[PDB]
């Protein structure tokens, strides 16, 4: 009947075909039903039939529509089509790019005959009585599982052949489209399209005339494309009288995404108007600072951004700024000022890390990103010197790594906010630290006792096991001078100070780490609790 | 002619995501791929097959060419089951392994389970929609291969075996292993002998043991030395409970400078050579167990320098080591640790015929990305991600 060899499709073992009932429908909503039925069964798409199975029909001139909501939780799992879709970035330049809708396509290919039985379907009646119209599907069902799967293959399949015979010629399909592209002369172009065209058509699949196929730039997940550049759609800001929650999160939303491309944009004082909101609908007046925050975003949002496509025989160069603590951005290009990409990385906030530490994640991220847009690694062009690289990574308790980079002095640098001594500090009086507290009460003490004979101790309520501890380290740190000596039996200074952070979840560790980062030489020591050990046997 | 192989009772097929590759890895992998299709080794396959399992390329051991390999551990897992280990292997003076993966494609793979077999091939920026194939022959990596080939592997090694016995063959997946107490040249020159054979159609096991410990040695001491020290021992003591340190930690009293010097008590004197003499020997009754898991533990010491222990029961090892980076892997972490798991898990296999389960010290996203860069061995153990309690590194850093 049609060219394709269709695909052998099974419902999940144990399961077995539809059984839902065909609502009532008004006279005019079956009339209209009836009248698409006969149309697709002479077209081929149905046939006649009347089958246990069924499936509800409906009626949205009249355009019908066929719910698998059913079928398809019966229907067998298929290798699923790429959600990971191509990013301009890391696309080429073509001297041309064509587009082919194929939408009506999808209904131009034979469904497994053996699994057709399941879609049958039902035309009601004005007499609830009278036997309804049955059909069922010879092609694939807009709607069914399997559906996307198969079409895409197919077509895949078709393409195969002239693919072969046009090594100069790209060709992407997304959807019930076909992005053709190349570098070919208009008129070769052209000629060659048409090739492709009369092809698909050999395999009974329709394509718009040159006289309607869609135009250029093209959109594409919130880029407008140019064969030979990219432009980003320009944004729009509303300016509104009254902004209610839902308001207020839509536009964060949008700005955030913004912020890869764009520069500059913030959203801090307007994230603030969600605040104990106690509704969706509920207005939330905008504060000065709202007012003037999303006015400038206006004006960075005017500017035009434009971009470079990836050309395969230039260097691929990333380089990385810390735009604030834990927040990092970062631009892909191949010439100076020419990016291909950018982005930016969310403050990502842990229990406890440190700016090189997370210096080296982002890197990991660009690069697992990039083997995917260009499948290959880019030179990294990082605000941190080697030697601070070396000094801490050769050290690190933690396997780390970065590929091949460079140093590039653009202030501000990552640096490593403290140093740890390697041995007592001499000289450098000697704090022997301890706290404890009522496991269950929250109250508790912290306090040292030094060689230079200097105590003391405090107590806190509504505290916890560990807190007190450290806290009793934070005290030690404050009231010693620019070199201190410290020891302690917690497990947790042991590691998360001994780790060096700096910066964490814990206040009071930022408290710590703030303290540590004033002194000149700190030297941590811990040895075990509960032990004859003195100092410890104090406390 | 194939024999009906099947999964677990349950259990269904893998269906596992393909991770990004470099664009280098993915042209070999098709050229590759072109080459099995035409000879008939794999066929490409229809969407209506939803299982997939992982593939990449390696360039092991000296080579100018891309290996194609194939992480089956799910499948592995899922596959229903099924030579006993040679308890001599381990003490001889060499061993040598071998690749006998190619004896698999000589083989049809049984019809209804191939499906299983499925891969796919990416493409850059997702801008081709990804290769997938499935085996027809059996695949190199699965368990069930050295298997339904054990059956033609034993009758063609036998004429070697019964050639020489002061030899041992053992097989563990692709890979195969061979013993002898010959001297460098002799075992060599037969090794290719074997070779030879097998056309047709250095490890030195004595010097592993659980390691020795060694405590400091010092003219005089501080405050600091000792609590370090005490700190040690105290936790040592979980392996040996002999250990003591009373006298020690009398020394401690009082709030001294930690730069002070203390004098040696006659009995800390005593203690730590008690100490000393208790550590000069693996703990006692440790006994490897066939039905519990083998576990590898690895610290990062630092300076390029990796300890690992092997144990199936906390604090008490079967095995522990030392591992220093090889040359030109300085300023590459993962390589190292690649490197240094590749090796604890062959020496795994060369004793109890089985790879441990490794703790990593690294993040799963650093080794997840670059692991595959580095690895060369035709199996792939398994893992999970740790961090390393800061005691356990400061102790196994003592070892002699
Ligand atoms: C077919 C050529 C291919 C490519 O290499 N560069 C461009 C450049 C501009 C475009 F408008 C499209 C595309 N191409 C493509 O497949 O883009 C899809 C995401 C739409």
């Amino acid at each position: 009947i049609s060219p394709i060899e269709t695909v052998p499709v099974k419902l999940k073992p144990g399961m077995d075909g539809p059984k839902v009932k065909q609502w009532p429908l008004t006279e005019e909503k079956i009339k209209a039903l009836v009248e698409i039925c006969t149309e697709m069964e002479k077209e081929g798409k149905i046939s006649k039939i009347g089958n246990p199975y069924n499936t509800p029909v409906f009626a949205i001139k009249w355009r019908k529509l066929v719910d698998f909501r059913e079928l398809n939780k019966r229907t067998q799992d298929f290798w699923e089509v790429q959600l990971g879709i191509p990013h301009p970035a890391g696309l080429e330049k073509k001297k041309s790019v064509t587009v082919l809708d194929v939408g009506d396509a999808y209904f131009s290919v034979p469904l497994d005959e053996d699994f057709r039985k399941y879609t049958a379907f039902t035309i009601p009646s004005i007499n609830n009585e009278t036997p309804g119209i049955r059909y069922q599907y010879n092609v694939l069902p807009q709607g069914w599982k399997g559906s996307p799967a198969i079409f895409q293959s197919s077509m895949t399949k078709i393409l195969e052949p002239f693919r072969k015979q046009n090594p100069d010629i790209v060709i992407y399909q997304y959807m019930d489209d076909l992005y053709v592209g190349s570098d070919l002369e208009i008129g070769q172009h052209r000629t060659k399209i048409e090739e492709l065209r009369q092809h698909l058509l050999r395999w009974g699949l329709t394509t718009p005339d040159k006289k309607h196929q869609k135009e250029p730039p093209f959109l594409w997940m919130g880029y407008e494309l140019h064969p030979d550049k990219w432009t980003v759609q320009p944004i729009v800001l509303p300016e509104k009288d009254s902004w209610t929650v839902n308001d207020i999160q839509k536009l964060v939303g949008k700005l955030n995404w913004a912020s890869q491309i764009y520069p500059g944009i913030k959203v801090r004082q307007l994230c603030k108007l969600l605040r104990g909101t106690k509704a969706l609908t509920e207005v939330i007046p905008l504060t000065e600072e709202a007012e003037l925050e999303l006015a400038e975003n206006r004006e960075i949002l005017k500017e035009p951004v434009h971009g470079v496509y990836y050309d395969p025989s230039k260097d691929l160069i990333a380089e990385i700024q810390k735009q604030g603590q834990g927040q990092w951005t970062y631009q892909i290009y191949q010439e100076p000022f020419k990016n291909l990409k950018t982005g930016k990385y969310a403050r990502m906030r842990g229990a406890h890390t440190n700016d090189v530490k997370q210096l080296t994640e982002a890197v990991q991220k660009i690069t697992t990103e990039s083997i995917v847009i260009w499948g290959k690694t880019p030179k990294f062009k990082l605000p941190i010197q080697k030697e601070t690289w070396e000094t801490w990574w050769t050290e690190y308790w933690q396997a780390t790594w970065i590929p091949e980079w460079e140093f590039v002095n653009t202030p501000p640098l990552v640096k490593l906010w403290y140093q740890l001594e390697k041995e007592p500090i001499v000289g450098a009086e000697t704090f022997y630290v301890d706290g404890a507290a009522n496991r269950e009460t929250k109250l508790g003490k912290a306090g040292y006792v030094t060689n230079r004979g200097r105590q003391k101790v405090v107590t806190l309520t509504d505290t916890t096991n560990q807190k007190t501890e450290l806290q009793a380290i934070y005290l030690a740190l404050q009231d010693s001078g620019l070199e201190v000596n410290i020891v302690t039996d917690s497990q947790y200074a042991l590691g998360i100070i001994q780790a060096q952070p700096d910066q964490s979840e814990s206040e009071l560790v930022n408290q710590i780490i703030e303290q540590l980062i004033k002194k000149e030489k700190v030297y941590l020591a811990w040895v075990p609790a509960h032990k004859g050990i003195g100092g410890n046997e104090q406390v | 002619e194939t024999v009906p192989v099947k999964l677990k009772p349950g259990m269904d097929g893998p269906k596992v995501k393909q991770w990004p590759l470099t664009e280098e890895k993915i042209k070999a992998l098709v050229e590759i791929c072109t080459e099995m299709e035409k000879e008939g080794k794999i066929s490409k396959i229809g969407p209506e097959n939803p299982y997939n399992t992982p593939v990449f390329a390696i360039k092991k051991k000296d080579s100018t060419k891309w290996r194609k390999l194939v992480d089956f551990r799910e499948l592995n897992k899922r596959t229903q089951d099924f030579i006993p280990h040679p308890a001599g292997l381990e003490k001889k003076k060499s061993v040598t392994v071998l690749d006998v993966g190619d004896a698999y494609f000589s083989v049809p793979l049984d019809e209804d389970f191939r499906k299983y077999t499925a891969f796919t091939i990416p493409s850059i920026n997702n801008e081709t929609p990804g290769i997938r194939y499935q085996y027809n022959v059996l695949p190199q990596g699965w368990k069930g291969s050295p298997a339904i080939f054990q059956s033609s592997m034993t009758k063609i090694l036998e004429p070697f075996r019964k050639q020489n016995p002061d030899i041992v063959i053992y097989q563990y997946m692709d890979d195969l292993y061979v013993g002898s107490d010959l001297e460098i040249g002799q075992h060599r020159t037969k090794i290719e002998e074997l070779r030879q054979h097998l056309l047709r159609w250095e490890l030195h096991p004595d010097k592993w043991t659980v390691q020795p410990i060694v405590l400091p040695e010092k003219d005089s001491w501080t405050v600091n030395d000792i609590q370090k020290l005490v700190g040690k021992l105290n936790w040592a003591s979980q392996i040996y409970p002999g250990i003591k340190v009373r006298q020690l930690c009398k020394l401690l009293r009082g709030t001294k400078a930690l730069t002070e010097v203390i004098p040696l008590t006659e009995e800390a004197e005593l203690e730590l050579a008690e100490n000393r003499e208790i550590l000069k020997e693996p703990v006692h009754g440790v006994y490897y167990d066939p039905s519990k898991d083998l576990i590898a533990e690895i610290q990062k010491q630092g300076q390029g320098q990796w300890t690992y222990q092997i144990y199936q029961e906390p604090f008490k090892n079967l095995k522990t080591g030392k591992y220093a980076r090889m040359r030109g892997a300085h300023t590459n972490d993962v390589k190292q640790l690649t490197e240094a798991v590749q090796k604890i898990t062959t020496e795994s296999i060369v004793i109890w015929g089985k790879t441990p389960k490794f703790k990593l010290p690294i993040q799963k996203e650093t080794w997840e990305t670059w692991w595959t860069e580095y690895w060369q061995a035709t199996w792939i153990p398994e893992w999970e991600f740790v961090n390393t309690p800061p005691l356990v590194k400061l102790w196994y850093q003592l070892e002699k």
